[PDB]
Protein backbone atom coordinates (compact mmCIF):
# COMPACT_ATOMS: atom_id res chain seq x y z
CA UNK A 1 0.00 0.00 0.00
CA UNK A 2 0.88 3.68 -0.08
CA UNK A 3 3.88 5.14 1.70
CA UNK A 4 1.82 8.28 2.27
CA UNK A 5 -0.54 5.90 4.01
CA UNK A 6 2.61 4.63 5.77
CA UNK A 7 3.33 8.07 7.18
CA UNK A 8 3.81 7.32 10.91
CA UNK A 9 1.58 10.17 12.04
CA UNK A 10 -1.20 9.02 9.74
CA UNK A 11 -2.31 5.61 11.02
CA UNK A 12 -3.11 5.26 14.71
CA UNK A 13 -3.03 1.46 15.10
CA UNK A 14 -2.42 -1.54 12.85
CA UNK A 15 -3.65 -4.94 14.09
CA UNK A 16 -2.52 -8.27 12.64
CA UNK A 17 -4.91 -11.24 12.43
CA UNK A 18 -3.08 -14.57 12.32
CA UNK A 19 -4.54 -17.81 11.04
CA UNK A 20 -5.83 -19.85 13.98
CA UNK A 21 -3.76 -22.40 15.87
CA UNK A 22 -5.03 -25.69 17.26
CA UNK A 23 -6.51 -23.82 20.21
CA UNK A 24 -8.32 -21.26 18.06
CA UNK A 25 -9.58 -23.75 15.50
CA UNK A 26 -11.45 -25.53 18.29
CA UNK A 27 -13.60 -22.67 19.58
CA UNK A 28 -14.84 -21.65 16.13
CA UNK A 29 -15.98 -25.26 15.82
CA UNK A 30 -17.53 -24.79 19.25
CA UNK A 31 -19.49 -21.63 18.46
CA UNK A 32 -20.22 -22.87 14.95
CA UNK A 33 -21.41 -26.25 16.27
CA UNK A 34 -24.29 -24.62 18.14
CA UNK A 35 -27.05 -24.72 15.50
CA UNK A 36 -26.38 -28.29 14.39
CA UNK A 37 -28.26 -31.33 15.68
CA UNK A 38 -25.37 -33.42 16.94
CA UNK A 39 -24.73 -36.91 18.23
CA UNK A 40 -23.23 -37.43 21.69
CA UNK A 41 -19.52 -38.21 21.55
CA UNK A 42 -17.70 -36.23 18.89
CA UNK A 43 -14.16 -35.34 20.11
CA UNK A 44 -13.96 -31.96 18.39
CA UNK A 45 -10.26 -31.74 19.35
CA UNK A 46 -9.36 -34.42 16.78
CA UNK A 47 -11.41 -32.63 14.13
CA UNK A 48 -9.55 -29.40 14.88
CA UNK A 49 -6.29 -31.34 14.64
CA UNK B 1 -67.96 -5.83 52.65
CA UNK B 2 -67.04 -9.48 53.33
CA UNK B 3 -67.93 -9.87 57.01
CA UNK B 4 -69.93 -13.14 56.61
CA UNK B 5 -71.52 -13.77 60.03
CA UNK B 6 -70.01 -16.81 61.68
CA UNK B 7 -72.20 -19.65 63.04
CA UNK B 8 -69.45 -21.85 64.53
CA UNK B 9 -66.09 -20.09 64.55
CA UNK B 10 -51.56 -30.71 40.74
CA UNK B 11 -49.44 -32.57 43.34
CA UNK B 12 -52.51 -33.49 45.38
CA UNK B 13 -55.36 -35.30 43.59
CA UNK B 14 -54.12 -38.23 41.47
CA UNK B 15 -52.21 -39.90 44.32
CA UNK B 16 -55.31 -39.05 46.37
CA UNK B 17 -57.30 -41.21 43.95
CA UNK B 18 -54.66 -43.82 44.68
CA UNK B 19 -55.54 -43.09 48.30
CA UNK B 20 -59.15 -43.75 47.31
CA UNK B 21 -58.78 -47.14 45.64
CA UNK B 22 -55.47 -47.87 47.40
CA UNK B 23 -55.87 -46.70 51.00
CA UNK B 24 -55.40 -49.78 53.20
CA UNK B 25 -54.74 -52.54 50.68
CA UNK B 26 -51.37 -54.32 50.18
CA UNK B 27 -49.24 -51.23 51.06
CA UNK B 28 -46.05 -53.23 51.40
CA UNK B 29 -46.11 -56.14 48.90
CA UNK B 30 -42.63 -57.65 49.05
CA UNK B 31 -43.25 -60.84 51.01
CA UNK B 32 -46.86 -61.97 50.47
CA UNK B 33 -45.96 -63.39 47.05
CA UNK B 34 -42.95 -65.19 48.51
CA UNK B 35 -45.40 -66.52 51.09
CA UNK B 36 -47.73 -67.59 48.25
CA UNK B 37 -45.14 -69.47 46.18
CA UNK B 38 -45.44 -72.40 48.58
CA UNK B 39 -49.19 -72.12 49.24
CA UNK B 40 -50.25 -71.48 45.64
CA UNK C 1 -25.08 -62.98 4.21
CA UNK C 2 -28.06 -64.88 2.76
CA UNK C 3 -27.91 -67.43 5.61
CA UNK C 4 -28.43 -64.55 8.05
CA UNK C 5 -31.52 -63.02 6.46
CA UNK C 6 -33.48 -66.16 5.51
CA UNK C 7 -34.94 -66.55 9.00
CA UNK C 8 -36.12 -62.94 9.21
CA UNK C 9 -37.52 -63.28 5.70
CA UNK C 10 -39.10 -66.54 6.84
CA UNK C 11 -40.93 -64.78 9.67
CA UNK C 12 -42.38 -62.10 7.38
CA UNK C 13 -43.29 -64.67 4.73
CA UNK C 14 -44.77 -66.86 7.46
CA UNK C 15 -47.04 -64.00 8.43
CA UNK C 16 -47.68 -63.12 4.79
CA UNK C 17 -49.42 -66.38 3.96
CA UNK C 18 -50.76 -66.34 7.53
CA UNK C 19 -52.81 -63.21 6.86
CA UNK C 20 -53.70 -64.67 3.45
CA UNK C 21 -55.48 -67.81 4.59
CA UNK C 22 -57.06 -66.17 7.68
CA UNK C 23 -58.98 -63.78 5.35
CA UNK C 24 -62.06 -65.57 3.86
CA UNK C 25 -64.09 -66.39 6.96
CA UNK C 26 -65.27 -65.13 10.35
CA UNK C 27 -64.35 -68.08 12.56
CA UNK C 28 -62.48 -71.35 12.01
CA UNK C 29 -60.78 -74.03 14.07
CA UNK C 30 -57.00 -73.96 14.53
CA UNK C 31 -56.74 -77.54 13.27
CA UNK C 32 -57.80 -76.40 9.79
CA UNK C 33 -55.38 -73.50 9.55
CA UNK C 34 -52.66 -75.87 10.75
CA UNK C 35 -53.87 -78.22 8.01
CA UNK C 36 -53.90 -75.58 5.27
CA UNK C 37 -50.57 -74.00 6.20
CA UNK C 38 -49.35 -77.61 6.79
CA UNK C 39 -47.75 -76.74 10.11
CA UNK C 40 -48.23 -77.54 13.80
CA UNK C 41 -50.77 -76.11 16.25
CA UNK C 42 -48.77 -74.90 19.25
CA UNK C 43 -46.39 -72.63 17.34
CA UNK C 44 -49.27 -71.43 15.16
CA UNK C 45 -51.32 -70.80 18.31
CA UNK C 46 -48.59 -68.74 19.99
CA UNK C 47 -47.76 -67.01 16.70
CA UNK C 48 -51.41 -66.06 16.19
CA UNK C 49 -51.39 -64.81 19.77
CA UNK C 50 -48.43 -62.58 18.85
CA UNK C 51 -50.57 -61.00 16.15
CA UNK C 52 -53.47 -60.11 18.44
CA UNK C 53 -50.98 -58.91 21.05
CA UNK D 1 -22.23 -22.81 41.43
CA UNK D 2 -25.46 -24.58 40.49
CA UNK D 3 -24.09 -27.66 38.72
CA UNK D 4 -23.96 -30.03 41.78
CA UNK D 5 -26.94 -28.23 43.26
CA UNK D 6 -29.61 -30.85 42.49
CA UNK D 7 -27.84 -33.53 44.54
CA UNK D 8 -28.13 -31.15 47.50
CA UNK D 9 -31.94 -31.06 47.30
CA UNK D 10 -32.13 -34.80 46.58
CA UNK D 11 -30.11 -35.38 49.73
CA UNK D 12 -32.49 -33.02 51.55
CA UNK D 13 -35.16 -35.47 50.44
CA UNK D 14 -32.87 -38.22 51.71
CA UNK D 15 -32.60 -36.41 55.05
CA UNK D 16 -36.23 -35.53 55.67
CA UNK D 17 -38.62 -38.12 54.31
CA UNK D 18 -37.07 -41.49 55.32
CA UNK D 19 -37.58 -41.11 59.05
CA UNK D 20 -35.40 -44.00 60.21
CA UNK D 21 -32.86 -43.20 57.46
CA UNK D 22 -31.69 -39.79 58.62
CA UNK D 23 -28.19 -40.32 60.00
CA UNK D 24 -25.78 -40.65 57.06
CA UNK D 25 -27.86 -38.11 55.16
CA UNK D 26 -27.31 -35.52 57.90
CA UNK D 27 -23.68 -36.58 57.99
CA UNK D 28 -22.84 -36.12 54.31
CA UNK D 29 -25.34 -33.28 53.93
CA UNK D 30 -23.47 -31.45 56.66
CA UNK D 31 -20.19 -32.55 55.01
CA UNK D 32 -21.36 -30.53 52.01
CA UNK D 33 -23.31 -27.94 54.03
CA UNK D 34 -20.82 -26.35 56.42
CA UNK D 35 -18.29 -26.05 53.64
CA UNK D 36 -18.45 -24.36 50.24
CA UNK D 37 -19.81 -21.22 51.93
CA UNK D 38 -23.42 -22.44 52.30
CA UNK D 39 -25.29 -20.25 54.79
CA UNK D 40 -29.03 -19.94 54.23
CA UNK D 41 -30.71 -23.18 53.01
CA UNK D 42 -30.11 -25.35 56.10
CA UNK D 43 -31.44 -23.55 59.18
CA UNK D 44 -34.77 -25.35 58.96
CA UNK D 45 -32.88 -28.44 57.85
CA UNK D 46 -30.99 -27.92 61.10
CA UNK D 47 -34.40 -27.75 62.79
CA UNK D 48 -35.36 -31.07 61.18
CA UNK D 49 -31.87 -32.21 62.16
CA UNK D 50 -30.63 -32.45 65.74
CA UNK D 51 -29.54 -29.53 67.92
CA UNK D 52 -25.94 -29.11 66.65
CA UNK D 53 -25.49 -26.60 69.44
CA UNK D 54 -22.14 -25.00 68.58
CA UNK D 55 -22.74 -24.00 64.98
CA UNK D 56 -22.12 -20.35 65.81
CA UNK D 57 -18.44 -20.12 64.85
CA UNK D 58 -19.15 -22.44 61.93
CA UNK D 59 -21.65 -19.85 60.72
CA UNK D 60 -19.25 -17.01 61.56
CA UNK D 61 -16.27 -18.22 59.51
CA UNK D 62 -18.60 -18.70 56.52
CA UNK D 63 -20.54 -15.46 56.81
CA UNK D 64 -17.04 -14.01 57.07
CA UNK D 65 -15.88 -15.82 53.92
CA UNK D 66 -19.17 -14.77 52.32
CA UNK D 67 -18.37 -11.23 53.44
CA UNK D 68 -14.99 -11.57 51.72
CA UNK D 69 -16.58 -12.32 48.34
CA UNK D 70 -19.14 -9.59 48.98
CA UNK D 71 -16.50 -6.99 49.80
CA UNK D 72 -14.29 -7.90 46.85
CA UNK D 73 -17.34 -7.28 44.68
CA UNK D 74 -17.38 -4.04 46.68
CA UNK D 75 -13.74 -3.62 45.61
CA UNK D 76 -14.64 -4.47 42.01
CA UNK D 77 -17.63 -2.19 41.33
CA UNK D 78 -15.60 1.05 41.49
CA UNK D 79 -12.56 -0.13 39.52
CA UNK D 80 -14.89 -1.63 36.91
CA UNK D 81 -16.64 1.69 36.30
CA UNK D 82 -13.52 3.89 36.17
CA UNK D 83 -12.46 2.69 32.71
CA UNK D 84 -15.52 0.73 31.65
CA UNK D 85 -15.62 -2.46 29.64
CA UNK D 86 -18.96 -4.13 28.89
CA UNK D 87 -20.44 -2.93 32.21
CA UNK D 88 -17.81 -4.82 34.16
CA UNK D 89 -19.70 -4.48 37.45
CA UNK D 90 -22.50 -6.66 36.04
CA UNK D 91 -19.83 -8.66 34.19
CA UNK D 92 -18.23 -9.56 37.51
CA UNK D 93 -21.45 -10.38 39.32
CA UNK D 94 -22.97 -11.86 36.19
CA UNK D 95 -20.66 -14.75 37.11
CA UNK D 96 -20.44 -14.28 40.88
CA UNK D 97 -24.18 -13.70 41.21
CA UNK D 98 -24.58 -17.44 40.66
CA UNK D 99 -22.19 -17.80 43.56
CA UNK D 100 -24.56 -15.45 45.35
CA UNK D 101 -27.39 -17.65 44.05
CA UNK D 102 -25.99 -20.73 45.75
CA UNK D 103 -24.72 -18.96 48.85
CA UNK D 104 -27.36 -16.29 49.27
CA UNK D 105 -31.02 -16.92 48.64
CA UNK D 106 -32.94 -16.23 45.44
CA UNK D 107 -33.16 -12.44 45.92
CA UNK D 108 -29.51 -11.50 45.37
CA UNK D 109 -29.73 -14.01 42.56
CA UNK D 110 -32.84 -12.52 40.98
CA UNK D 111 -32.15 -8.79 41.05
CA UNK D 112 -28.66 -9.42 39.69
CA UNK D 113 -29.92 -11.83 37.03
CA UNK D 114 -32.75 -9.62 35.82
CA UNK D 115 -30.21 -6.83 36.25
CA UNK D 116 -27.54 -8.43 34.04
CA UNK D 117 -30.16 -9.75 31.57
CA UNK D 118 -30.20 -6.32 29.92
CA UNK D 119 -26.40 -6.18 29.62
CA UNK D 120 -25.43 -8.76 27.00
CA UNK D 121 -26.98 -7.97 23.62
CA UNK D 122 -26.82 -11.61 22.51
CA UNK D 123 -28.51 -14.64 24.02
CA UNK D 124 -25.23 -16.51 24.61
CA UNK D 125 -25.29 -15.24 28.17
CA UNK D 126 -29.02 -14.47 28.52
CA UNK D 127 -30.27 -17.99 27.83
CA UNK D 128 -27.78 -19.45 30.30
CA UNK D 129 -29.01 -16.98 32.93
CA UNK D 130 -32.53 -18.18 32.12
CA UNK D 131 -31.29 -21.78 32.48
CA UNK D 132 -30.07 -20.79 35.95
CA UNK D 133 -33.48 -19.32 36.82
CA UNK D 134 -35.01 -22.59 35.60
CA UNK D 135 -32.70 -24.60 37.83
CA UNK D 136 -33.49 -22.58 40.95
CA UNK D 137 -37.13 -22.67 39.79
CA UNK D 138 -36.91 -26.41 40.31
CA UNK D 139 -35.12 -25.92 43.65
CA UNK D 140 -37.76 -23.78 45.31
CA UNK D 141 -40.35 -25.70 43.19
CA UNK D 142 -41.26 -22.35 41.62
CA UNK D 143 -44.03 -23.85 39.51
CA UNK D 144 -45.25 -20.43 38.37
CA UNK D 145 -41.80 -18.95 37.78
CA UNK D 146 -40.80 -21.87 35.56
CA UNK D 147 -43.76 -21.14 33.26
CA UNK D 148 -42.38 -17.67 32.53
CA UNK D 149 -38.75 -18.44 31.72
CA UNK D 150 -39.64 -21.61 29.84
CA UNK D 151 -41.49 -19.51 27.26
CA UNK D 152 -38.98 -16.66 27.60
CA UNK D 153 -36.26 -19.27 27.16
CA UNK D 154 -37.84 -20.88 24.09
CA UNK D 155 -38.35 -17.43 22.55
CA UNK D 156 -34.55 -17.23 22.09
CA UNK D 157 -33.67 -20.55 20.44
CA UNK D 158 -35.50 -19.74 17.16
CA UNK D 159 -32.73 -17.41 16.05
CA UNK D 160 -29.98 -19.95 15.47
CA UNK D 161 -30.57 -23.64 15.98
CA UNK D 162 -28.91 -23.78 19.39
CA UNK D 163 -29.35 -27.50 19.94
CA UNK D 164 -27.17 -27.47 23.02
CA UNK D 165 -29.72 -24.90 24.23
CA UNK D 166 -32.81 -26.75 22.95
CA UNK D 167 -32.04 -30.43 23.50
CA UNK D 168 -30.55 -29.53 26.88
CA UNK D 169 -33.75 -27.54 27.47
CA UNK D 170 -35.87 -30.58 26.58
CA UNK D 171 -34.29 -32.32 29.56
CA UNK D 172 -35.68 -29.53 31.76
CA UNK D 173 -39.16 -29.83 30.26
CA UNK D 174 -38.91 -33.61 30.54
CA UNK D 175 -38.00 -33.47 34.21
CA UNK D 176 -40.86 -31.05 34.72
CA UNK D 177 -43.27 -33.33 32.86
CA UNK D 178 -42.18 -36.24 35.07
CA UNK D 179 -42.19 -33.99 38.14
CA UNK D 180 -45.87 -33.55 37.40
CA UNK D 181 -47.81 -36.67 36.36
CA UNK D 182 -47.58 -36.02 32.61
CA UNK D 183 -45.98 -39.22 31.40
CA UNK D 184 -46.81 -39.11 27.69
CA UNK D 185 -45.18 -35.67 27.56
CA UNK D 186 -42.30 -36.79 29.75
CA UNK D 187 -41.23 -39.57 27.39
CA UNK D 188 -41.94 -37.34 24.39
CA UNK D 189 -39.52 -34.81 25.80
CA UNK D 190 -37.34 -37.88 26.42
CA UNK D 191 -37.77 -38.98 22.82
CA UNK D 192 -34.22 -38.60 21.55
CA UNK D 193 -31.79 -40.12 24.13
CA UNK D 194 -29.07 -39.45 21.53
CA UNK D 195 -28.22 -35.76 21.84
CA UNK D 196 -28.87 -36.11 25.59
CA UNK D 197 -25.53 -35.94 27.32
CA UNK D 198 -23.50 -37.11 30.33
CA UNK D 199 -25.28 -34.53 32.40
CA UNK D 200 -24.62 -32.78 35.70
CA UNK D 201 -27.98 -33.60 37.31
CA UNK D 202 -27.92 -37.19 36.08
CA UNK D 203 -24.17 -37.73 36.12
CA UNK D 204 -24.95 -41.28 35.08
CA UNK D 205 -26.43 -41.26 31.59
CA UNK D 206 -27.81 -44.69 32.50
CA UNK D 207 -30.00 -43.09 35.20
CA UNK D 208 -31.54 -40.99 32.43
CA UNK D 209 -31.96 -44.25 30.49
CA UNK D 210 -33.81 -45.80 33.45
CA UNK D 211 -36.02 -42.74 33.74
CA UNK D 212 -36.98 -42.67 30.07
CA UNK D 213 -37.69 -46.40 30.04
CA UNK D 214 -39.78 -46.21 33.24
CA UNK D 215 -41.87 -43.45 31.72
CA UNK D 216 -41.88 -44.98 28.22
CA UNK D 217 -43.25 -48.38 29.32
CA UNK D 218 -46.46 -46.59 30.31
CA UNK D 219 -46.18 -43.90 27.67
CA UNK D 220 -46.22 -46.04 24.52
CA UNK D 221 -47.97 -49.14 23.23
CA UNK D 222 -46.42 -52.29 21.65
CA UNK D 223 -45.92 -50.95 18.11
CA UNK D 224 -43.83 -48.16 19.57
CA UNK D 225 -42.30 -50.68 21.94
CA UNK D 226 -41.68 -53.26 19.21
CA UNK D 227 -39.95 -50.67 17.03
CA UNK D 228 -38.56 -47.96 19.24
CA UNK D 229 -37.04 -49.28 22.47
CA UNK D 230 -36.31 -52.74 21.07
CA UNK D 231 -34.31 -51.74 17.96
CA UNK D 232 -32.30 -48.81 19.32
CA UNK D 233 -28.63 -49.71 19.50
CA UNK D 234 -28.16 -46.57 21.59
CA UNK D 235 -30.84 -47.79 24.01
CA UNK D 236 -29.93 -51.50 24.04
CA UNK D 237 -26.24 -51.23 24.87
CA UNK D 238 -26.76 -48.89 27.83
CA UNK D 239 -29.19 -51.29 29.52
CA UNK D 240 -26.78 -54.05 28.54
CA UNK D 241 -24.99 -52.85 31.68
CA UNK D 242 -28.32 -53.26 33.52
CA UNK D 243 -29.30 -56.78 34.53
CA UNK D 244 -32.50 -55.74 36.29
CA UNK D 245 -34.02 -53.13 33.97
CA UNK D 246 -33.26 -55.24 30.88
CA UNK D 247 -35.12 -58.11 32.55
CA UNK D 248 -37.81 -55.77 33.90
CA UNK D 249 -38.47 -54.38 30.43
CA UNK D 250 -38.22 -57.59 28.41
CA UNK D 251 -40.42 -59.67 30.74
CA UNK D 252 -43.39 -57.62 29.60
CA UNK D 253 -42.17 -57.82 26.00
CA UNK D 254 -41.38 -61.55 26.05
CA UNK D 255 -44.72 -62.23 27.83
CA UNK D 256 -42.85 -63.47 30.92
CA UNK D 257 -45.75 -62.67 33.17
CA UNK D 258 -44.96 -64.31 36.51
CA UNK D 259 -41.38 -63.01 36.77
CA UNK D 260 -42.52 -59.49 35.87
CA UNK D 261 -44.01 -58.97 39.34
CA UNK D 262 -40.71 -59.96 40.95
CA UNK D 263 -38.73 -57.12 39.40
CA UNK D 264 -41.89 -54.99 39.67
CA UNK D 265 -41.57 -55.08 43.46
CA UNK D 266 -37.88 -54.18 43.02
CA UNK D 267 -38.39 -51.22 40.67
CA UNK D 268 -41.46 -50.05 42.58
CA UNK D 269 -39.65 -50.28 45.92
CA UNK D 270 -36.72 -48.33 44.47
CA UNK D 271 -39.29 -45.87 43.11
CA UNK D 272 -40.70 -45.53 46.63
CA UNK D 273 -37.23 -44.71 47.93
CA UNK D 274 -36.42 -42.46 44.97
CA UNK D 275 -36.64 -38.69 44.92
CA UNK D 276 -39.04 -37.10 42.38
CA UNK D 277 -40.87 -40.42 41.85
CA UNK D 278 -42.01 -40.53 45.49
CA UNK D 279 -45.08 -38.37 44.60
CA UNK D 280 -46.32 -41.00 42.17
CA UNK D 281 -44.90 -44.45 42.97
CA UNK D 282 -48.38 -45.34 44.20
CA UNK D 283 -49.92 -44.25 40.89
CA UNK D 284 -47.20 -45.85 38.73
CA UNK D 285 -47.61 -49.54 39.49
CA UNK D 286 -51.40 -49.42 39.60
CA UNK D 287 -51.11 -48.35 35.97
CA UNK D 288 -48.55 -51.13 35.39
CA UNK D 289 -50.93 -53.72 36.85
CA UNK D 290 -53.93 -52.79 34.71
CA UNK D 291 -51.67 -52.52 31.66
CA UNK D 292 -50.25 -56.01 32.23
CA UNK D 293 -53.79 -57.28 32.90
CA UNK D 294 -55.33 -55.76 29.80
CA UNK D 295 -52.47 -56.92 27.56
CA UNK D 296 -53.01 -60.58 28.45
CA UNK D 297 -56.79 -60.30 28.85
CA UNK D 298 -57.46 -58.83 25.42
CA UNK D 299 -56.00 -61.98 23.82
CA UNK D 300 -58.60 -64.56 24.89
CA UNK D 301 -62.29 -64.53 25.71
CA UNK D 302 -62.77 -67.91 27.38
CA UNK D 303 -59.74 -67.68 29.65
CA UNK D 304 -60.60 -68.84 33.14
CA UNK D 305 -59.67 -67.20 36.43
CA UNK D 306 -57.67 -70.11 37.87
CA UNK D 307 -55.27 -69.97 34.95
CA UNK D 308 -53.60 -66.71 35.95
CA UNK D 309 -52.39 -67.92 39.35
CA UNK D 310 -49.85 -70.47 38.11
CA UNK D 311 -48.98 -68.73 34.82
CA UNK D 312 -49.34 -65.04 35.67
CA UNK D 313 -49.01 -64.47 39.42
CA UNK D 314 -50.00 -66.49 42.44
CA UNK D 315 -53.11 -65.97 44.55
CA UNK D 316 -56.51 -66.64 43.01
CA UNK D 317 -58.40 -64.51 45.53
CA UNK D 318 -55.71 -61.85 45.06
CA UNK D 319 -56.52 -61.82 41.33
CA UNK D 320 -60.20 -61.77 42.37
CA UNK D 321 -59.97 -58.70 44.61
CA UNK D 322 -57.50 -57.04 42.22
CA UNK D 323 -59.67 -57.34 39.12
CA UNK D 324 -62.89 -56.57 41.02
CA UNK D 325 -61.60 -53.09 41.91
CA UNK D 326 -60.62 -52.48 38.26
CA UNK D 327 -63.79 -53.56 36.49
CA UNK D 328 -65.51 -51.84 39.41
CA UNK D 329 -63.06 -48.96 38.91
CA UNK D 330 -64.46 -48.61 35.40
CA UNK D 331 -61.55 -49.81 33.27
CA UNK D 332 -60.10 -53.20 32.25
CA UNK D 333 -62.80 -53.93 29.70
CA UNK D 334 -64.08 -57.42 30.45
CA UNK D 335 -66.76 -59.15 32.51
CA UNK D 336 -65.75 -61.85 34.97
CA UNK D 337 -67.82 -64.92 35.80
CA UNK D 338 -67.50 -66.50 39.20
CA UNK D 339 -69.19 -69.81 40.00
CA UNK D 340 -68.52 -71.48 36.69
CA UNK D 341 -64.95 -70.17 37.22
CA UNK D 342 -64.18 -68.32 33.98
CA UNK D 343 -63.35 -64.73 33.02
CA UNK D 344 -65.38 -63.32 30.15
CA UNK D 345 -64.34 -60.32 28.07
CA UNK D 346 -66.20 -57.86 25.89
CA UNK D 347 -65.24 -55.17 23.43
CA UNK D 348 -66.45 -51.58 23.64
CA UNK D 349 -66.63 -49.56 20.44
CA UNK D 350 -65.21 -46.06 20.87
CA UNK D 351 -68.66 -44.51 21.23
CA UNK D 352 -69.21 -44.49 25.00
CA UNK D 353 -65.70 -44.35 26.47
CA UNK D 354 -64.69 -41.69 23.96
CA UNK D 355 -67.86 -39.83 25.00
CA UNK D 356 -67.18 -40.05 28.75
CA UNK D 357 -64.15 -37.75 28.62
CA UNK D 358 -66.24 -35.31 26.54
CA UNK D 359 -68.82 -34.94 29.29
CA UNK D 360 -65.94 -34.66 31.81
CA UNK D 361 -64.25 -31.80 29.95
CA UNK D 362 -67.61 -30.15 29.29
CA UNK D 363 -68.50 -30.16 32.98
CA UNK D 364 -65.01 -28.90 33.82
CA UNK D 365 -65.08 -25.93 31.45
CA UNK D 366 -68.71 -25.18 32.34
CA UNK D 367 -67.62 -25.02 35.98
CA UNK D 368 -64.75 -22.75 34.89
CA UNK D 369 -66.70 -20.21 32.85
CA UNK D 370 -69.64 -20.23 35.26
CA UNK D 371 -67.29 -19.59 38.18
CA UNK D 372 -65.53 -16.74 36.35
CA UNK D 373 -68.92 -15.37 35.28
CA UNK D 374 -69.95 -15.26 38.94
CA UNK D 375 -66.65 -13.56 39.81
CA UNK D 376 -66.67 -10.71 37.29
CA UNK D 377 -69.46 -8.12 37.40
CA UNK D 378 -69.78 -8.67 41.17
Amino acid sequence: LDSALLRPGRIDRKIEFPPPNEEARLDILKIHSRKMNLTRGINLRKIAE
Amino acid sequence: MSEKKQPVDEDNWDDDNVEDDFSNQLRAELEKHGYKMETS
Amino acid sequence: IISTHLAKLYDNLLEQNLIRVIEPFSRVQIEHISSLIKLSKADVERKLSQMIL
Amino acid sequence: PKNPDLRIAQLRFLLSLPEHRGDAAVRDELMAAVRDNNMAPYYEALCKSLDWQIDVDLLNKMKKANEDELKRLDEELEDAEKNLGESEIRDAMMAKAEYLCRIGDKEGALTAFRKTYDKTVALGHRLDIVFYLLRIGLFYMDNDLITRNTEKAKSLIEEGGDWDRRNRLKVYQGLYCVAIRDFKQAAELFLDTVSTFTSYELMDYKTFVTYTVYVSMIALERPDLREKVIKGAEILEVLHSLPAVRQYLFSLYECRYSVFFQSLAVVEQEMKKDWLFAPHYRYYVREMRIHAYSQLLESYRSLTLGYMAEAFGVGVEFIDQELSRFIAAGRLHCKIDKVNEIVETNRPDSKNWQYQETIKKGDLLLNRVQKLSRVINM
